[PDB]
């Protein structure tokens, strides 16, 4: 059964040289109609062709890339390697290597690997409030936040009131800024009479960093 | 065009057939063969399904066909089940030596109940103002199926520029939300007379207002 | 149902189940779909004049089929060449290979290529998205061979019983005729047939 | 269509191999053997390159190779020495009584490592206003290689009409700078809500936007 | 050795006509299959193919331009003489008239000719001040541009602060404004610790009409 | 001039207006020029062997024009079609369904 899988680092750094391993089992590469090639995706976006070799080492490369892409390989290792140059914060995306015979186009893939191009170094959590406008409310209850940002790398550990509270907790999947660093938010439901008359408060830790934050969220009229 | 077209999700009753459709042009589709489609199980690597116009894929279920349109193409698959649930692709050869996808595609077996989406608009804070910044956030939640489209107007005009979304995903009470921001300067909102943001789902639409009168 | 063209000169491809024949070798090559029509004894162009050449008594057959999914890549195939310029048109089932640089004027190319001074050999330049006109067709010529010895190439038609002492159409090894056949004290030359 | 395409710039490092191509439509390159390039250095005239498909006229070094396959001519250079930056226009007849060029394409071979360009906005001053005049300026600096596109839209919707640009001229640091300007009337400049520029270099896109409310 | 020149008057008035006489030396335009032809380049866009003459005597052009040239042959003065009817800015652009005959389309050029379209005297050229509208200078620098519009002929000659300062300072030519006047602009660096502080004066002077003119430039804030 | 092939089989076209027939059958059809040469008497081909065969005996004329202008879709014409495969050959002035 044929067998396609990766290895190398996943964690890169900003205009260094990336270097991929791909191994495959169950078959030999030198055999005619068949070759191995490459595409990443970015989340969100759709995948991205990079390059391809034929058996016979006729290799090919997109054109935007050409002067970046770079493939070797040998059937008696079982495996093939490429490198890239000039690394760059936007080729965070998730690599995958197949096996390409025309027209089944990369007809079985491999598990892909996980790459991020980042200088950035462990830094800790900074917390603000993200309160409603008012203090009052439509529908009886209204949402209570706290934004985490700043924080590197993944992830973070969000409370409120110390865990004293439950009610309508809910903690948003996080978001990697432009920097390099993430950013998160957190709510908490309550009553609209509770605003200025019951205390929240939002808490952060970060083990990494060994940081501990906390902050106060009640809304603060804006008319003003 | 030079990348095909696809829709923003597909969805129907269990057992059921329906088609995805994928356009584009005679340059690339229809006038040229060599069509493909695709599935995508979330988080798992895509699969063939229909590889030059229709024909039955490589070891995998017939209930699947294509089409011979002059410029669309038609992915007919039938007898939905729970494993179906995932996205699709459209893929053809470029007129160049070059190879394209489509736009993506969702599909879902409408499992739980069609549900509206609750609609909430935000205006900025004082202290976001006091950033030197003026964000409006929509929020939506509490709907079913998980697709949905989002737009900002201004002044009964489309925007564009500081407008941002985000993916749906799944809530713990099993529907599905989203959020959108609108980024802009404090003179920027003060100065205009309204804002707005609108959500479709399921063919229904809402929309929610703000304007810097009503909050003075 | 994968042949786009299959013809037949001196035999007829609807009789052909039941012949015998002393040979037949078969010629295989990679060509564009418009040079199809070239591969004929007595046509003319740059293949049936550079690349091969079928004598005016050619007894055979010629077949053609689309050979795109195996001999085409995405960026272009180069790993294919036929000749474009040569001396003098080839003889009939003559092979060259010779890559000596051709002088198409005055210049002597002195075995370096130059100005009317080139390679003999041209690139296809196969691609999936290649017209139909330019897409690559694997062609098989079965020339056949027949001499004053047994036959060697025979049909699957399956043999029937001897009916002996009976008028009768017969058919051993080729040979075809009418009559009634008995046998006799006849002792033979051991070796060979009739 | 009356008129071919050509990728806005190629380059390589010394001593490599590169190909520009040359797309047409069915009238233009309907199976033709008629296609002709010709580089061209600034100052000195064009000199034929390639004359038939791929024939080499006399005296022009035999690295430039020459190729075509479908609706699609390729000029494909060997060995880029230093002395080729130039231009590389396409051309050939149509079905009708003409010669038709294509879009002229910048190879670069002598080069610095590659950087984006830095972009400016400036918008209509006041005393243009004064003098019944309005202008959108859109600069563009240190940038290699000296090729960019520039775009701009009113409304968040495309605009053709009143632009004017500039060649990439080369600066004393070593590398392309241009600019764009956008003519209009102080009526139709505030009449309209936004004014946006978008420069592409490299594939990659840079934009800026101005209002009027901007001037308070 | 085969060598051809074209000449021609380098400025029209608009509406007039325009008269070109390109001549050659090393062929001798009667020969069979030979015939002379202009190609003009409008500046900065692609090749455009104007008209034709073979050597018997028959004249050829581009449709859209049909109703609009002429041409003319004499192997006694072995010139060719392209004639075009009202002219505009529109068409200003670099003629080159080459030797034509196929497969080799247009195989020897000229040097060519610039012409351009005005239906203007000289003018003195307008001055406007550019700077950013707030203090955000987050490279580390600021941008202060000087633009001069509806100006003819050339040149202009501009400076910052009596040429002090030469350092971060790009100009670009003038550009053809259909209007058929000229404009263009020139921008230089400041430290964004020197924004308002620094005193930056621009001036400018255009010969023609020796306009000595200057300007103060400075950002302006949006309190306002 | 309108007919890109005009070929007689025993019988010369320019004596033509100067005979006398019992009855003429104009037979019509289409096909692709580099097929145009398989209408003749004793041609082998699937065009002759199974949708259209003449007999040895023919006397007649074939007309065979351009039709590009009138039979061509930007998309692609499928309007004509022609049998592929057949149990057996054709028997000359034979139609099949």
């Amino acid at each position: 059964q044929i067998t396609l899988k990766e290895s190398g680092p996943t964690l890169v750094k900003s205009t260094q040289t990336l270097t991929l391993t791909c191994t495959f089992s169950g078959f030999s590469l030198s055999t005619y109609g068949v070759g191995v090639g490459w595409i990443r995706q970015p989340p969100g976006k759709a995948l991205e062709w990079l390059a391809l070799i034929y058996w016979d080492d006729d290799k090919r490369y997109t054109p935007s890339l050409k002067s970046r892409l770079t493939i070797t390989k040998d059937t008696s290792k079982n495996q093939v390697v490429l490198t890239m140059t000039n690394m760059d914060p936007l080729d965070t995306a998730t690599y995958y290597c197949a096996q390409h015979t025309v027209p089944t186009i990369f007809d079985y893939w491999g598990q892909g690997t996980l790459v991020t191009v980042s200088s950035a170094s462990t830094k800790g959590p900074s917390v603000f409030p993200l309160a409603p406008s008012s203090k009052s409310t439509s529908g009886g209850t209204a949402a209570l936040g706290c934004l985490v940002k700043d924080y590197f790398p993944e992830p973070v550990t969000v409370s409120w009131n110390s865990g004293a509270l439950t009610s309508g907790v809910h903690t948003f999947p996080a978001v990697l800024q432009s920097s390099g660093l993430y950013s998160l938010s957190s709510v908490v439901t309550v009553p609209s009479s509770s605003l200025g008359t019951q205390t929240y408060i939002c808490n952060v830790n970060h083990k990494p960093s060994n940081t501990k934050v906390d902050k106060r969220v009640e809304p603060k009229s804006c008319d003003k | 065009q030079s990348a095909l077209t696809q829709p923003a999700s597909v969805s129907g009753s269990p057992e059921q057939s329906i088609t995805i459709s994928c356009s584009g042009t005679s340059r690339d589709i229809g006038g040229y063969n060599y069509v493909a489609w695709y599935q995508h199980h979330p988080g798992k690597a895509p699969k063939l399904m229909i590889y030059e116009v229709s024909n039955r894929p490589s070891g995998v279920s017939n209930r699947f066909s294509g089409s011979k349109s002059g410029n669309m193409a038609s992915l007919t698959i039938s007898g939905l089940q729970a494993e179906d649930k995932a996205d699709y692709y459209c893929t053809s050869y470029t007129t160049g030596s070059t190879v394209v996808f489509g736009g993506g595609t969702k599909l879902t077996v409408l499992g739980q109940p069609k549900a509206a989406p609750s609609v909430t608009l935000f205006p900025p804070s004082s202290e976001e103002l006091q950033a030197n910044k003026a964000t409006l956030v929509c929020l939506i939640s509490d709907f079913y199926p998980g697709a949905v489209t989002v737009a900002w107007k201004a002044d009964s005009s489309p925007v564009k520029a500081g407008v941002e979304t985000t993916t749906p995903s799944k809530q713990s009470n099993n529907k599905y939300a989203a959020s959108s921001y609108l980024s802009l300067t404090p003179e920027q909102w003060k100065s205009h007379r309204s804002y707005s943001c609108q959500v479709t789902h399921e063919g229904s639409t809402v929309e929610k207002t703000v304007a810097p009168t009503e909050c003075s | 149902a994968s042949f786009s063209t299959f013809k037949c000169y001196g035999v007829s491809p609807t009789k052909l189940n039941d012949l015998c024949f002393t040979n037949v070798y078969a010629d295989s090559f990679v060509i564009r779909g418009d040079e199809v029509r070239q591969i004929a004894p007595g046509q003319t162009g740059k293949i049936a004049d550079y690349n091969y050449k079928l004598p005016d008594d050619f007894t055979g057959c010629v077949i053609a089929w689309n050979s795109n999914n195996l001999d085409s890549k995405v960026g272009g195939n180069y790993n294919y060449l036929y000749r474009l310029f040569r001396k003098s048109n080839l003889k009939p089932f003559e092979r060259d290979i010779s890559t000596e640089i051709y002088q198409a004027g005055s210049t002597p190319c002195n075995g370096v290529e130059g100005f009317n001074c080139y390679f003999p050999l041209q690139s296809y330049g196969f691609q999936p998205t290649n017209g139909v006109g330019y897409q690559p067709y694997r062609v098989v010529v079965l020339s056949f061979e027949l001499l004053h010895a047994p036959a060697t190439v025979c049909g699957p038609k399956k043999s029937t019983n001897l009916v002996k002492n009976k008028c009768v159409n017969f058919n051993f090894n080729g040979l075809t005729g009418t009559g009634v056949l008995t046998e006799s004290n006849k002792k033979f030359l051991p070796f060979q047939q009739f």
